[PDB]
RNA sequence: UUAAGUUAGAAAGGGCGCACGGUGGAUGCCUUGGCACUAGGAGCCGAAGAAGGACGGGACUAACACCGAUAUGCUUUGGG
RNA sequence: CCGAUAGUGAACCAGUACCGUGAGGGAAAGGUGAAAAGCACCCCGGAAGGGGAGUGAAACAGUUCCUGAAACCGUGUGCCU
RNA sequence: GGUUCGUGGUAGGAGAGCGUUCUAAGGGCGGUGAAGUCAGACCGGAAGGACUGGUGGAGCGCUUAGAAGUGAGAAUGCCGGUAUGAGUAGCGAAAGAAGGGUGAGAAUCCCUUCCACCGAAUAUCUAAGGUUUCCUGAGGAAGGCUCGUCCGCUCAGGGUU
RNA sequence: GAUGAUCAGGUAGAUAGGUUUGGAGUGGAAGUGUAGCGAUACAUGGAGCGGACAAAUACUAAUCGAUCGAGGACUUAACC
C-alpha cells in the first residue's frame, strides 16, 4: 500500500530540515521533487535522496505504480546530540548542540 | 607574557627525580606517590 | 550604480576584471549583481571598439586588463584583449546599435544562495 | 536583556507561524517535460525553454 | 427587488483530548566489583642489589598480561 | 551489608584521562542473543542510512544492541478559538 | 449498642495508620508470562490498593512478626538529561576575479592568467620550546566557527647519515 | 523602500540597460603641426571627457507559465 525510507542520524538539525519538509508533505512524488530541487537550502539534498529511496522501495519491494505515488507522511525527529564546546572571551566556554535529525518520508499510492 | 615559560632544564633541575631523591622531604614525595601508585613520579 | 560590497578602488578593479574576461572568453558565469554592473561597462567598450579610432583604443585602454589571448603565428606574436576588443568583437556589432550582451538566470551557488547567471555577448 | 519568564511551548508556535519557505516558482517546460524556474534556463533541454542556445 | 432584523460558517496560527513516533536513560531484573567480619596462617624485603620503575622480547604487536638479549619463555621433578 | 548516582576514587586497561610549574587534585564509563546463527542476495544512495529477503523465540534484540519513565521534539486529528 | 456535648487551627503535645527495602515462618503466584513500564470511566476516610489490557521477558506477592540507608518540591542543593532566549548574537583585523580541471557533489581543492597585500617584513636563517606536526598514498565520521574532493585531522607506509 | 509594502512596467511594451542626440559639469583631449636651445606656448577646436539629468530608439532583458478568486442563509415589512 504504502513505502518509507529514513535517513537517520543525518548531521543537519531538526528545526532546519522540517522548514524544508514541510514544502512536500501532502505533494505528488514528482511535485515533491521539483520543489526541493528548486529550494535552495542545505536540507533539500538531504530530503531528496530520502524520498527517492521511498519511491525506489515502492517500485521495487512493493510494485506500486511511481506515476501515482504521494507523500503520504513526511517528518524529522531528533537524533542524538553532539556537544562541542566554544572558547568565550574571558576564559568562559559556551555548549554548541551539533544536533542531527531522523528524516522519514512515506509515499502511498492515492 | 604568561607563567609557564617552558625550559626543558629547569624542568628537571627543579622537580626532576635526582632532585626529588636529593632531599628526605623530596623522597617523602617520591614515596607519597608511590603509595598512591602514580604511573608519573617526578 | 551598484556597490558590490567593495570600495570604490576594489570595485573598479572587479570591473575591469570581469569587463575583460567578457571580452576574451565571450561567455562568463556570475552573480547577478555583478553581470548587471557588467553589461554597462562591457556596452562602452564595445561602443569605443565601434568608434575604432586612436582616442577611443587609448580610452579603452585605460579600462581593459593587458592579458593575453591567444598566440596567433604568421614567428608567433600573441593577441591582447584590447586587439580582440578593437579586431574581433567590436566589428561584428557593426550594424546593431546597442545592446551587445544578454544575461541568462542560471540558479542559486551551493556555498552561498548567490542568484548565478550567464552573461554572454550577442 | 534578559528574557524574564520562559517563553511558552504556545507563545514559541505563534512566533514561528511566519518562520517557514514559500514553495519556488515553477512550472513543467513543454520542450523538456520537466519543472523549472520561471525566466530560468531549463537544463533537462539544456537550455532556455523558448531561445534556443 | 429594496429595507430592517436575526443567525450561521471560518483557522494564518493556537488550545484541550487522544493516537503514533523520536530523544533521553529513570525504573525493574541482573553481576564481573565492592563493604564489614570470623577461623586459621603469615607478619618483613635489601649490597647474593630491594620496593618501585624504564626499555625490550611474539610471524605481524598499539595496549594489557607474562617474560628478560636463554626474553610470549629454558632444565628438571611430580600431576594430568 | 551495596547492587552501577549504590558499593572502593576505581565492576570497564583508574590513581587512568584530564587539571596544575609543582606538591597535589582527580573523573566519566556495566547488560545483543541460548548460540554469532553478527543480516547471503536484491533495491535507492558516493557513502551514511534505509526498504525488502534471510537468521532467531524475539531484530520495535542489529556490534553498544535487556527493560526503556519523565522533561523535551514532532506527525495526525475529535472538540474549541 | 444508646444518650449528651463536641469535631477552624501555626509552634507544639498525644494517638492510629499507609507505603518502601531486607529477614523468618507459613502459605502462594509465575514462560498458559514475574518484576518493571504504559493506559483506563474501579475500590478505601487519608496515606494508598486492586482489576483489565498493551509492552516486557524472569522473577514476585500475600499473612504474621522482626529490622531499617524507610517516603522530597524547595537547601543560589549535587549529578545527568532537556528546554527558553533563537534560527537570535557571533562566525576573530585584510582583495579578489574569471577560465580550465577534478569529483557523486565545488565561492572554499588543483592549474592558468590578471588584480591586490607585506617587503628592518608578512622575507631568509637560527636558539628556545613543541615532539612526528615532515614526505607519499589512501580517506572525509568527528575536528576545521561555512563548505571541503582539501588539511597541522583519520589510516597506512616512509623519512633525520 | 530595512524586509514586506507602495508605485511605474512586462512586446496590447519605453520598465531598466545599451545606442543616438542633448544637458549640467569640467575647461581646451589625443594625434599632428607651427614657434622656441629648452621648460613650454599657440593652432587644429568652447575641444575632449562627461555616474545618477532630458528626449528619442524594441538593440538586450521584462519569454514561457502557473496559482488564487463568486454562484450569494433565514425572518418580517413595504411596495409588488
Ligand atoms: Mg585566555
Ligand atoms: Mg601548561
Ligand atoms: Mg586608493
Ligand atoms: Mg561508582
Ligand atoms: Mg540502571
Ligand atoms: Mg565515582
Ligand atoms: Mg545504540
Ligand atoms: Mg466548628
Ligand atoms: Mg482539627
Ligand atoms: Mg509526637
Ligand atoms: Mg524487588
Ligand atoms: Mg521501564
Ligand atoms: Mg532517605
Ligand atoms: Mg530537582
Ligand atoms: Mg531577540
Ligand atoms: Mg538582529
Ligand atoms: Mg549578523
Ligand atoms: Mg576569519
Ligand atoms: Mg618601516
Ligand atoms: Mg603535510
Ligand atoms: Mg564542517
Ligand atoms: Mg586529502
Ligand atoms: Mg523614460
Ligand atoms: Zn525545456
Amino acid at each position: 500500500t504504502s513505502a518509507k525510507a529514513v535517513a537517520k542520524t543525518v548531521r543537519i538539525a531538526p528545526r532546519k530540515a522540517r522548514i524544508v519538509i514541510d514544502l512536500i508533505r501532502g505533494k505528488q512524488v514528482g511535485e515533491a521533487i521539483a520543489i526541493l530541487k528548486y529550494t535552495p537550502r542545505s536540507a533539500s539534498p538531504i530530503i531528496e535522496k530520502v524520498l527517492k529511496s521511498a519511491i525506489a522501495n515502492a517500485e521495487h519491494n512493493y510494485d506500486l505504480d511511481i506515476n501515482n505515488l504521494v507523500v503520504e507522511e513526511a517528518f524529522v525527529d531528533e537524533g542524538p546530540t553532539l556537544k562541542r564546546f566554544r572558547p568565550r572571551a574571558q576564559g568562559r566556554a559556551s555548549a554548541i548542540n551539533k544536533r542531527t535529525s531522523h528524516i522519514t518520508v512515506v509515499v502511498s499510492e492515492v | 607574557k604568561r607563567t609557564y615559560q617552558p625550559s626543558k632544564r629547569k624542568r628537571k633541575k627543579v622537580h626532576g627525580f635526582r632532585t626529588r631523591m636529593s632531599t628526605k622531604n623530596g623522597r617523602r614525595v617520591l614515596a607519597s606517590r608511590r603509595r598512591k601508585g602514580r604511573k608519573v613520579l617526578s | 550604480y551598484r556597490k558590490l560590497g567593495r570600495t570604490s578602488s576594489q570595485r573598479k578593479a572587479l570591473l575591469r576584471d570581469l569587463a575583460t574576461d567578457l571580452i576574451v572568453f565571450e561567455r562568463i558565469e556570475t552573480t547577478e549583481a555583478r553581470a548587471k554592473e557588467i553589461r554597462k561597462v562591457v556596452e562602452k567598450l564595445i561602443t569605443s571598439g565601434k568608434k575604432g579610432d586612436l582616442h577611443a583604443r587609448r580610452q579603452a585602454a585605460a579600462f581593459i586588463r593587458h592579458e593575453v589571448v591567444e598566440v596567433v603565428q604568421v614567428k608567433n606574436r600573441p593577441v591582447y584583449a584590447l586587439q580582440k576588443l578593437f579586431d574581433d568583437v567590436a566589428p561584428r556589432y557593426a550594424e546593431r546599435q546597442g545592446g551587445y550582451t544578454r544575461i541568462l538566470k542560471k540558479g542559486p551557488r551551493r556555498g552561498d544562495g548567490a542568484p548565478m547567471v550567464i552573461i554572454e555577448l550577442v | 536583556a534578559v528574557p524574564f519568564r520562559r517563553t511558552s511551548k504556545a507563545k514559541k508556535r505563534k512566533r514561528r507561524t511566519h518562520v517557514k519557505l514559500q514553495l519556488p516558482g515553477m512550472n513543467e517546460c513543454s520542450n523538456c517535460g520537466e519543472y523549472r524556474l520561471s525566466h530560468h534556463v531549463c537544463p533537462e533541454c539544456g537550455q532556455y525553454d523558448g531561445k534556443d542556445v
